[PDB]
């Protein structure tokens, strides 16, 4: 918690503050040194030290409950959060990760490890509901708040918990690691729009991963391989270099040396 | 802390006990569960553990000890109790890998005795 916060409220989000909020966080997940064909790179988790780890969002809404998300610096995704005195983690891919999780709300008591991950193809079956069938925005964020609010005092069942992690880690990490996905929603708040992402955001969050390895192993930025993506009616495309990236993607996962 | 023990006990070699872990006011369905012991003088060591899809073991305890879910619970039965099995026994929330270590977050409540 003595990591860097970044707030943001649901009450009277405007394009502007949500804008405000995602270039904070991102300016907060990396220092912008680090930039292979014009996109800047997350830090390399080898040679980070643990107190530079993580970032905290605290996020509020219109009924004043407040919830402290923690993300990983290293790929701008969402481990665990804390809500007053209980905090809860995704179960961790590896040991190294998760010691490095226990670095985080250390004051709290009550520190649980789900049993499950963060990855989409489970929180969706834990959740009842695909990503494409779970509406974005303003108010889906707000609604998210509270449940993740009222979970540890048993005021939320693990689907609504479930749902509101897709949503938030949409709307904030995938947000960060974006700007279409960023445009996407600024979009719904622009106009008071709640609904679901479509098959291009999707495709883009999926490949996250793929697009960092492409670009950082392509030639002048040339891909060596194309990346597949769909667009908005889920027709299949293909990238073949970094240029039609640029308007796109805002942050990459460390794959290698510059 | 919220996840109680229960159920240790004392067994004669060859033995059998079941330790329960619970919650009064929620589900441990939703958690990665663990199991660790406690011998006087050492520290914590994992048993067994559950998560999403995967199960495991100290070799310790390997073929003799179950731990499973049920009732919004996390059971460790233990079976063909050696005295090498005598410690006091502890259930968390933790992360839950092969070879059960322990990657802690620090709390933990009374634990239950276990004597063989
Ligand atoms: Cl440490
Ligand atoms: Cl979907
Ligand atoms: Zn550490």
């Amino acid at each position: 918690k003595q990591y860097p916060i970044i707030n943001f409220t649901t009450a009277g989000a405007t394009v502007q503050s949500y804008t405000n909020f995602i270039r904070a966080v991102r300016g907060r997940l990396t220092t912008g040194a680090d930039v292979r064909h014009e996109i800047p790179v997350l830090p390399n988790r080898v040679g980070l030290p643990i107190n530079q780890r993580f970032i905290l969002v605290e996020l509020s809404n219109h009924a004043e409950l407040s919830v402290t998300l923690a993300l990983d610096v290293t790929n701008a995704y969402v481990v665990g959060y804390r809500a007053g005195n209980s905090a809860y983690f995704f179960h961790p891919d590896n040991q190294e990760d998760a010691e490095a999780i226990t670095h985080l709300f250390t004051d709290v008591q009550n520190r649980y490890t789900f049993a499950f991950g963060g990855n989409y193809d489970r929180l969706e079956q834990l959740a009842g509901n695909l990503r494409e069938n779970i509406e974005l925005g303003n108010g889906p964020l707000e609604e998210a708040i509270s449940a993740l609010y009222y979970y540890s005092t048993g005021g939320t069942q693990l689907p609504t918990l479930a749902r509101s992690f897709i949503i938030c880690i949409q709307m904030i990490s995938e947000a960060a690691r974006f700007q279409y996905i960023e445009g996407e929603m600024r979009t719904r708040i622009r106009y008071n729009r709640r609904s679901a992402p479509d098959p291009s955001v999707i495709t883009l969050e999926n490949s996250w991963g793929r697009l960092s390895t492409a670009i950082q192993e392509s030639n002048q930025g040339a891909f060596a391989s194309p990346i597949q993506l769909q667009r908005r009616n889920g027709s299949k495309f293909s990238v073949y270099d970094v240029s039609i990236l640029i308007p796109i993607i805002a942050l990459m996962v460390y794959r290698c040396a510059p | 802390v919220q996840l109680v023990e229960s159920g240790g006990g004392l067994v004669q070699p060859g033995g059998s006990l079941r330790l329960s872990c619970a919650a009064s006011g929620f589900t441990l369905d939703d958690y990665a569960i663990g199991w660790f012991r406690q011998v006087p003088g050492k520290e914590r060591e994992g048993v067994a553990c559950v998560k999403d899809g995967s199960t495991y073991y100290a070799d310790s305890v390997k073929g003799r000890f179950t731990i499973s879910r049920d009732n919004g619970a996390v059971y460790l039965q233990m079976n063909s109790l050696k005295p090498e099995d005598t410690a006091v026994y502890y259930c968390a929330s933790r992360p839950c890998f092969l070879g059960v270590p322990l990657i802690d977050f620090g709390s933990w409540g009374q634990g239950t005795q276990v004597t063989v």
